[PDB]
């Protein structure tokens, strides 16, 4: 529990780093978050949008 | 450009369309700037037989 100031600097980057990762699987309103659904489900003109 | 239809077939004249006029007969680019005009032309084009 001493080290408090470098373990919280590894500790933000590792929560930084893991949040931008998990956002890869968020739908942002779009019909899925895995991109190779849109690439076999949807014609181009709505694969798009 | 100008062709001869059945009233059926209209849809597939738009940008970037799909199906048997679009893909074997003639096909509009999927970023096509233009206009698309039709008529029925049963009048000038019908013949008895």
């Amino acid at each position: 529990s001493a080290l408090g100031k470098l373990q919280d600097v590894v500790n933000q980057n590792a929560q930084a780093l893991n949040t931008l990762v998990k956002q890869l699987s968020s739908n942002f309103g779009a019909i899925s978050s895995v991109l190779n659904d849109i690439l076999s489900r949807l014609d181009k003109v709505e694969a798009e949008v | 450009d100008s062709f001869v239809i059945r009233g059926d077939e209209v849809r597939q004249i738009a940008p970037g369309q799909t199906g048997n006029i679009a893909d074997y007969n003639y096909k509009l680019p999927d970023d096509f700037t233009g206009c698309v005009i039709a008529w029925n032309s049963n009048n000038l084009d019908s013949k008895v037989g």
